[PDB]
C-alpha cells in the first residue's frame, strides 16, 4: 500500500485562534496599567 | 577482496531471489493473461505493474559492482518469450546467467554498455506482435535506466531505448489494438514512460513537438478504445501548458475529454487539481474551491507527498480570495510544518485589518512565494484585506467618522476613505449611509436575520446532499449480495413425512 | 466469417434491453404483492385464543412457553411481534390447536 | 512508589520551560534523581541539563541497586512457587511493580499490572492497579490510554459504593478535564470539595481550593456563584487563609471592577509559571475579560465610553481597542459609537447565536462521515 | 487601484505617465470612470451643493454637470442634489419562496421514498 | 476500409454490454433477496 | 495567430492563410476551434477560387468537438481536396461518419425513398461504392458480402 505516484516532488487548535488575536497586541500587558492611572 | 568477497557476493542473488518472483510472476502472467486469455476490467497485472513501479523507485541506488544489476540486463534481454515449450529453456536461462555472474565476470554496465543491451528483439525469434510481452520487455529495461536518471552522458541510451519503445508504441497506435487490451495495458506504459520522457526533457531538452505527438496520440484515443487513454493523455497534456501562457485553458473548456469517467483513483484525483489551478489562475474563484477540495480527498495513504504539500497550500489561497479560512495545520506533520510557516504567517495578516502588515509579509517572504510559483495570486490580496477590514470596522463601530477609519487602516488619506466605502456599498459589504457633509458614517443595527429565508439556503444545500450520501450508501452497498444459493421451501423427505403423519391423523 | 460478428452482437442488445426493463417492473410489483400477504398472516389470531407464559428462546424466531394447562411446549413465533416486548415473565397468547406464539 | 511522583512531573516543567530559571530546578531535581533509584526518566533531561560529565559512577551505583531489588525478586519467585499462596511471586511484585514502574519505564509496569490483574478476584486490588495506570498515563500524557482504563475503572465501582474509589476518581477526571480545555466539566468534577481529601498530588488542600475556584468563575453564572461558592462553609474558611484569592473572587461579586484587574494580573502571571495551566493561560483571561466586560454592560444601555476609564480600568483608548476586537469577534452583544462618545447595547434572541453553533457541528460531522465513506469501500 | 475604491491615486497615476503618450488609453479610462462616479453618485448621499460633487471628477463649473444631472437624478435645484433614497419597493415577498420552495420540497420527497 | 469501418462497431458495442449487463445482475439479485422475503 | 487576418478582402491572403491551416493543425487548433468559424461566410461569398480547402479545416475542427455532421456537411461540400488525401489516421475518422450516416439514411430510404427524399449528394453516394470498389479489389470477400447487404441495395 501507500504509493502516491509522485509527479512533482486538542492541545493545538484553541491557542492558535488565541495566537491570532494577541499576536502583536499587549503580550505582557502587566505594567501599562501602572502607567495609565496617572495619565487617565 | 575479503571486504569485497563478503559484502559484494550477496547483492546479486537476493535481488535474483526477488526478481524471479515479482516480474517473473508478471512475465509468467502478463504474457499468458494479457496477450493470452484476458485480464479484464478487474485485472491484476496492472496493479502488479504498479507494485513493480513503486518498488524499484527506491530499490536501486548503486553503480552496480559485482554485476548485481549490470548482469541482469544480459540475463533479462536475451528472452525469446514466444511460448511455453520455448520458454521452458528460458526458465533455465533465469538460472544459467546466475553462474555467469558467479563463476565468471559479466559485462559491467557502467554508463557505456547499454548499447549492446537494446538491439535484441531480432535475437532468437523474438517478436513485436506479442506487445504485452514486448511493451513490458520495453518497460522492464526502460525503468531502471531512468529510475536513477544519472544524467551524465546517458540520455541517448534512454532515448534509443525510448525509440525502440516508440516502435512498439506506433505498432500499438496502428496494428491490432482490438480487445487484447494492447492500447489499455500500454496506455499505462505510455503514461508511465511519459514521466521519464518528461523529466529528461524537463532537464536538458525541448518540450513542444512531443505535444504535437501527444495530439496524434490523443487523436487515436477515444475512437478505438475509450478507457484510460482519455485520462492520462490530458493530465500529461496540461503539465506545462499551465506553466506556459499558451491558449490551452479555454481549449480545456471546449475539450470534450474532460470526463474519462474513471481514471484509477490516483490519476483521477490529481486531474481535478491540474484543472483546479486553471480556474484559479483565470479568476474563477468559487467554482475552483470545490474541485480543489475534491482533488484533496481522493488521495492515497502515503507520507512523502510534496504535491499534497502544494494543494494544501493552493486550496486555501483561493479561499482567502473568498473569505473563508480553515485551520490549515490541522494535520501538521514533521514535513508539513516547515512548508507552512511562511504561508501560515500570510493568513495571519488577512484575518487582521492591518494594511502594511501584508507588506511586512511581502518583503520577508516575497522570494519564497515565487519559488512555489504563486506570486501573481498573492499580489491581489490587498483588495481582500481591505474588504475584510471594512466589514470588521462597520460591524464594530456604528457611527464612525470617515476621517478616523483611514488613520486606523493607515490609508494616509481621508479623501479616498469615502471611496473604498463607495465600492463597499457598490459591492454591498455594508449597507447604510454616509453623512459626507459632516463626516460620520452611521450604520443601522441589523439584527433578527432569523426571520429571513437565508438559513434555509444553508439547509437546502445540505438537505439534498445528505440525501445523496444516503443514496450512495445504498448504491455502493448491494454488491456483497451474492451466493444466496437456494431458498429451501422445507424438504423433500420431511415434507413427505409431514404428509404421512397427516394421513395417519385423518385415518384416526 | 466476420459479417455475423456485428449482426449477432446487435441481436442481443435487442434481447438485453427488455430484461433491465423487466426487473424494473418487479421492484414495485412484489411490494404491492408482499403487502397482501403481510396482513394475510394474521388470520391465525382470530378469536379462540388460549394463554401461556414465555420462558426463554432457543434462537431467533423460536421459543419455549408454558401453557396454563400445565404442560410446557416448544413452539414457533409470529413474526410481527416485537421481540423486545418479551420476558419479564411475559403472558402470551397461543393457538388453541397448533400451539405457537400469537 | 507513585505517590510522590507528580511533583517530579511539575519539577521537569520547572526545569526546561522557564529558560533563565534553570539552575535551582536542576539542583533539587537531581537531589531527587540520583537517589531513590531513578534511572530511566532523565537521560534527555540530562541532555536538557548541562554536561555533568561523571555520572557513570552515579549510574553504576544505582543500576546495581536497580539489580539488587531485581534479583531479590529473582530470589523470591522460586520460593513463592514451591509452597504457593495466592501466586506470591506475582503477589510480591504486584507491590514491587510500582517500584519498577517508578524505577523502570512503563514496560515493566504494563506487563506486570496486566499480569496481576488476572490474579485478584476482588476489585479492591484491581481498582488500585487501575489508578496506577492512570497516574503514569498523565506523566507520559497517554491521552489514549486513559480513555480505556477510565471506563475500565468506572465499570468496577458500581458493585459496592467505593466512594474513596469514586471521589478519588472524580479528581482524576477533574485534573484531566482541566488539562484539556474543558472548564464546564472541570468545575463539575470539582463540585464537591468536601470528600476531596488531603491528597498526595495537591498536598495542600488549599491548592485544590485555588484550582476549583479559578475554574468555577468561568463555568457558572451568578445565580449559582451567589449560592454555591459564596455561601459554602467548606469553601469560605479555606480561602479565609488566603488574602489574594478571597479578594480576587469577591471583586467580581462585589462589583469592585477596578481592583479586579489588579489581582487578575497576579493570577495570570501565576498561571503562566504554574504547570498545567500554562498550555492555556492566554485563553483564560480573554474569557475572563469578556466575562467582566459583559457583566457590567448588560446592566445599562446608554453607558458612555469615558465612564469605564475611571471606574473599571484606566485608559480610554485601551478600552476602545479592546471592545472593538471583541464585537468583531462575534461576542459581547453591544454596539459602540465613536464621535458622540457612547456605547450602546442591544439584545438579540437566543436564536441566531444558537443557530450559529449548530451549523458548525453539522458541517463538522458531515466532514467526518464524507471523508470516512471515501476511505472505506476503496 | 481600480480594483478597490481608490480614485485619486488613479489620477495621480494620470499625473504620472512616464513611458510614452498613453493618451487614447487613459481617455477611455477617463470615460469608464465618468459613468462610474455618475454611477456612484447614486449612493446614499445627502444634499450636496454645486461645488463638492462638482469637483469630485475634475471640472470647475461647466455645463457638463447638467449633462450628468439630467442623465441620472440628483435634481438640479437651489444648490442641491436631491436624494431619492427609497429602496422600499421590493420586500415582503412570500410568493417567491412559495413558488420556489414548493418545487424544492417535492424534490426532497423524490430522493426519499421512490427507488432510484 | 473494412478494417476501419466494420471492426469499429465490434469495439463500440462491447462497451454498452459491459455495464448494462452489470446493471441487470445487481438488479435481479436485488429482487432475489426480495423474493426470498415473500415466499418465506 | 493567423486568425486575425481573415478580413483582408484581398483573396490572396486567404490562400496564404490556408497554407498554414494544415501542417500545424494541432497546436493553434486550440485557438480557432470555437471562437472563430468564419469559413461559411467566404464559402457563400461568390469569389470563389477558395471554399474548397476552407471546408477541410472545419471538417477537422468540428470533428473532435462532437459536431460530426457539421464536419460531415463540410466534408460533403469540400469536394476533391477533402478526398485527395487518404493516407493517414484521418480517413478512418471520416468514412466512419459518412458511410454510417449513409446506412442510417438508407434505412429510412428503405422505407420511403419516393417523395420528400433526401438530397443525396453525388459525393455522398459516390464514395460508398468507391470504398466498396476498394473492398472488391483488395481480396476481401467476407466483407465485400458485408457492405453489399449494408448498402440495402
Amino acid at each position: 500500500m501507500s504509493e502516491k505516484k509522485q509527479p512533482v516532488d486538542e492541545d493545538n487548535w484553541d491557542d492558535d485562534n488565541v495566537e491570532d488575536d494577541f499576536s502583536n497586541q499587549l503580550r505582557a500587558e502587566l505594567e501599562k496599567h501602572g502607567y495609565k492611572m496617572e495619565t487617565s | 577482496p575479503p571486504g569485497g568477497g563478503e559484502q559484494e557476493p550477496p547483492p546479486p542473488p537476493a535481488p535474483q531471489d526477488v526478481e524471479m518472483k515479482e516480474e517473473a510472476a508478471t512475465g509468467g502472467g502478463s504474457t499468458g493473461e494479457a496477450d493470452g486469455k484476458t485480464a479484464a476490467a478487474a485485472a491484476e497485472h496492472s496493479q502488479r505493474e504498479l507494485d513493480t513501479v513503486t518498488l524499484e523507485d527506491i530499490k536501486e541506488h548503486v553503480k552496480q559492482l559485482e554485476k548485481a544489476v549490470s548482469g541482469k540486463e544480459p540475463r533479462f534481454v536475451l528472452r525469446a518469450l514466444r511460448m511455453l515449450p520455448s520458454t521452458s529453456r528460458r526458465l533455465n536461462h533465469y538460472v544459467l546467467y546466475k553462474a555467469v555472474q558467479g563463476f565468471f565476470t559479466s559485462n559491467n554496465a557502467t554508463r557505456d554498455f547499454l548499447l549492446p543491451f537494446l538491439e535484441e528483439p531480432m535475437d532468437t525469434e523474438a517478436d513485436l506482435q506479442f506487445r504485452p510481452r514486448t511493451g513490458k520487455a520495453a518497460s522492464t529495461p526502460l525503468l531502471p535506466e531512468v529510475e536513477a536518471y544519472l544524467q551524465l552522458l546517458v540520455v541517448i541510451f534512454m532515448m534509443n531505448s525510448k525509440r525502440y519503445k516508440e516502435a512498439q508504441k506506433i505498432s500499438d497506435d496502428l496494428m491490432q489494438k482490438i480487445s487484447t487490451q494492447n492500447r489499455r495495458a500500454l496506455d499505462l506504459v505510455a503514461a508511465k514512460c511519459y514521466y521519464y520522457h518528461a523529466r529528461v526533457y524537463e532537464f536538458l531538452d525541448k518540450l513542444d513537438v512531443v505535444r504535437s505527438f501527444l495530439h496524434a496520440r490523443l487523436r487515436t484515443a477515444t475512437l478505438r478504445h475509450d478507457a484510460d487513454g482519455q485520462a492520462t493523455l490530458l493530465n500529461l497534456l496540461l503539465r506545462n501548458y499551465l506553466h506556459y501562457s499558451l491558449y490551452d485553458q479555454a481549449e480545456k473548456l471546449v475539450s470534450k475529454s474532460v470526463f474519462p469517467e474513471q481514471a484509477n483513483n490516483n490519476e483521477w484525483a490529481r486531474y481535478l487539481y491540474y484543472t483546479g489551478r486553471i480556474k484559479a489562475i483565470q479568476l474563477e474563484y468559487s467554482e475552483a474551491r470545490r474541485t480543489m477540495t475534491n482533488a484533496l480527498r481522493k488521495a492515497p495513504q502515503h507520507t512523502a507527498v510534496g504535491f499534497k504539500q502544494t494543494v494544501h497550500k493552493l486550496l486555501i489561497v483561493v479561499e482567502l480570495l473568498l473569505g473563508e479560512i480553515p485551520d490549515r495545520l490541522q494535520f501538521r506533520q514533521p514535513s508539513l510544518k516547515r512548508s507552512l510557516m511562511p504561508y501560515f504567517l500570510l493568513t495571519q495578516a488577512v484575518r487582521t485589518g492591518n494594511l502594511a502588515k501584508f507588506n511586512q509579509v511581502l518583503d520577508q517572504f516575497g522570494e519564497k512565494f515565487q519559488a512555489d510559483g504563486t506570486y501573481t495570486l498573492i499580489i491581489r490580496l490587498r483588495h481582500n484585506v481591505i474588504k475584510t477590514g471594512v466589514r470588521m470596522i462597520s460591524l464594530s463601530y456604528s457611527r464612525i467618522s470617515l476621517a478616523d477609519i483611514a488613520q486606523k487602516l493607515q490609508l494616509d488619506s481621508p479623501e479616498d476613505a469615502e471611496f473604498i466605502v463607495a465600492k463597499a456599498i457598490r459591492d454591498g459589504v455594508i449597507e447604510a449611509s454616509i453623512n459626507h457633509e459632516k463626516g460620520y458614517v452611521q450604520s443601522k443595527e441589523m439584527i433578527d436575520i432569523y426571520s429571513t429565508r437565508e438559513p434555509q439556503l444553508a439547509f437546502h444545500q445540505r438537505i439534498s446532499f445528505c440525501l445523496d450520501i444516503h443514496n450512495m450508501s445504498v448504491k455502493a452497498m448491494r454488491f456483497p449480495p451474492k451466493s444466496y444459493n437456494k431458498d429451501l421451501e422445507s424438504a423433500e423427505e420431511r415434507r413427505e413425512r409431514e404428509q404421512q403423519d397427516l394421513e395417519f391423523a385423518k385415518e384416526m | 466469417d466476420l459479417y455475423s460478428r456485428y449482426k449477432k452482437l446487435q441481436q442481443e442488445l435487442e434481447f438485453l434491453e427488455v430484461q433491465e426493463e423487466y426487473i424494473k417492473d418487479e421492484q414495485k410489483n412484489l411490494k404491492k404483492e408482499f403487502l397482501h400477504a403481510q396482513e394475510e398472516v394474521k388470520r391465525i389470531q382470530s378469536i379462540p385464543l388460549v394463554i401461556g407464559q414465555f420462558l426463554e428462546a432457543v434462537d431467533q424466531n423460536t421459543a419455549i412457553v408454558g401453557s396454563t394447562t400445565g404442560s410446557n411446549y416448544y413452539v414457533r413465533i409470529l413474526s410481527t411481534i416485537d421481540r423486545e416486548l418479551l420476558k419479564p415473565n411475559a403472558s402470551v397468547a397461543l393457538h388453541k390447536h397448533s400451539n405457537a406464539l400469537v | 512508589p507513585k505517590n510522590p511522583d507528580l511533583r517530579i512531573a511539575q519539577l521537569r516543567f520547572l526545569l526546561s520551560l522557564p529558560e533563565h530559571r534553570g539552575d535551582a530546578a536542576v539542583r533539587d531535581e537531581l537531589m531527587a534523581a540520583v537517589r531513590d533509584n531513578n534511572m530511566a526518566p532523565y537521560y534527555e533531561a540530562l541532555c536538557k541539563s548541562l554536561d555533568w560529565q561523571i555520572d557513570v559512577d552515579l549510574l553504576n551505583k544505582m543500576k546495581k541497586a536497580n539489580e539488587d531489588e531485581l534479583k531479590r525478586l529473582d530470589e523470591e519467585l522460586e520460593d513463592a512457587e514451591k509452597n504457593l499462596g495466592e501466586s506470591e511471586i506475582r503477589d510480591a511484585m504486584m507491590a514491587k511493580a510500582e517500584y519498577l514502574c517508578r524505577i523502570g519505564d512503563k514496560e515493566g509496569a504494563l506487563t506486570a499490572f496486566r499480569k496481576t490483574y488476572d490474579k485478584t478476584v476482588a476489585l479492591g486490588h484491581r481498582l488500585d492497579i487501575v489508578f496506577y495506570l492512570l497516574r503514569i498515563g498523565l506523566f507520559y500524557m497517554d491521552n489514549d490510554l486513559i480513555t480505556r482504563n477510565t471506563e475500565k475503572a468506572k465499570s468496577l465501582i458500581e458493585e459496592g459504593g467505593d466512594w474513596d474509589r469514586r471521589n478519588r476518581l472524580k479528581v482524576y477526571q477533574g485534573l484531566y478535564c482541566v488539562a484539556i480545555r474543558d472548564f464546564k466539566q472541570a468545575a463539575e468534577l470539582f463540585l464537591d470539595t468536601v470528600s476531596t481529601f488531603t491528597s498526595y498530588e495537591l498536598m495542600d488542600y488549599k491548592t485544590f481550593v485555588t484550582y476549583t475556584v479559578y475554574v468555577s468563575m468561568i463555568a457558572l453564572e451568578r445565580p449559582d456563584l451567589r449560592e454555591k461558592v459564596i455561601k459554602g462553609a467548606e469553601i469560605l474558611e479555606v480561602l479565609h487563609s488566603l488574602p489574594a484569592v478571597r479578594q480576587y473572587l469577591f471583586s467580581l461579586y462585589e462589583c469592585r471592577y477596578s481592583v479586579f484587574f489588579q489581582s487578575l494580573a497576579v493570577v495570570e502571571q501565576e498561571m503562566k509559571k504554574d504547570w498545567l495551566f500554562a498550555p492555556h493561560y492566554r485563553y483564560y483571561v480573554r474569557e475572563m475579560r469578556i466575562h467582566a466586560y459583559s457583566q457590567l454592560l448588560e446592566s445599562y444601555r446608554s453607558l458612555t465610553l469615558g465612564y469605564m476609564a475611571e471606574a473599571f480600568g484606566v485608559g480610554v483608548e485601551f478600552i476602545d481597542q479592546e471592545l472593538s476586537r471583541f464585537i468583531a469577534a462575534g461576542r459581547l452583544h453591544c454596539k459602540i459609537d465613536k464621535v458622540n462618545e457612547i456605547v450602546e447595547t442591544n439584545r438579540p434572541d437566543s436564536k441566531n447565536w444558537q443557530y450559529q453553533e449548530t451549523i458548525k457541528k453539522g458541517d463538522l460531522l458531515l466532514n467526518r462521515v464524507q471523508k470516512l465513506s471515501r476511505v472505506i469501500n476503496m | 487601484y481600480l480594483m478597490e475604491g481608490s480614485y485619486n491615486k488613479v489620477f495621480l497615476a494620470k499625473g504620472n505617465i512616464p513611458a510614452e503618450s498613453y493618451t487614447f488609453f487613459i481617455d477611455i479610462l477617463l470615460d469608464t470612470i465618468r459613468d462610474e462616479i455618475a454611477g456612484c453618485i447614486e449612493k446614499a448621499y445627502e444634499k450636496i451643493l454645486f461645488t463638492e460633487a462638482t469637483r469630485i471628477l475634475f471640472f470647475n463649473t461647466p455645463k457638463k454637470m447638467t449633462d450628468y444631472a439630467k442623465k441620472r437624478g440628483w435634481v438640479l435645484g437651489p444648490n442641491n442634489y436631491y436624494s431619492f433614497a427609497s429602496q422600499q419597493q421590493k420586500p415582503e415577498d412570500t410568493t417567491i419562496p412559495s413558488t420556489e420552495l414548493a418545487k424544492q420540497v417535492i424534490e426532497y420527497a423524490r430522493q426519499l421514498e421512490m427507488i432510484v | 476500409g473494412l478494417r476501419q469501418y466494420y471492426l469499429s462497431k465490434i469495439e463500440e458495442l462491447q462497451l454498452i454490454v459491459n455495464d448494462k449487463s452489470q446493471n441487470l445482475r445487481r438488479l435481479q439479485a436485488q429482487r432475489n433477496e426480495l423474493n426470498a422475503k415473500v415466499r418465506l | 495567430g493567423i486568425i486575425s487576418l481573415l478580413d483582408e478582402d484581398e483573396p490572396q491572403l486567404k490562400e496564404f492563410a490556408l497554407h498554414k491551416l494544415n501542417a500545424v493543425v494541432n497546436d493553434f487548433w486550440a485557438e480557432i476551434s470555437e471562437s472563430v468559424d468564419k469559413i461559411e461566410v467566404l464559402y457563400e461569398d461568390e469569389g470563389f477560387r477558395s471554399r474548397q480547402f476552407a471546408a477541410l479545416v472545419a471538417s477537422k475542427v468540428f470533428y473532435h468537438l462532437g459536431a460530426f455532421e457539421e464536419s460531415l456537411n463540410y466534408a460533403l461540400g469540400a469536394g476533391d481536396l477533402f478526398n485527395v488525401n487518404d493516407n493517414s489516421e484521418y480517413v478512418e475518422t471520416i468514412i466512419a461518419k459518412c458511410i454510417d450516416h449513409y446506412t442510417k439514411q438508407c434505412v429510412e430510404n428503405a422505407d420511403l425513398p419516393e417523395g420528400e427524399k433526401k438530397p443525396i449528394d453525388q459525393r455522398l453516394e459516390g464514395i460508398v461504392n468507391k470504398m466498396f470498389q476498394r473492398c472488391l479489389d483488395d481480396h476481401k470477400y467476407k466483407q465485400a458480402i458485408g457492405i453489399a447487404l449494408e448498402t440495402r441495395r
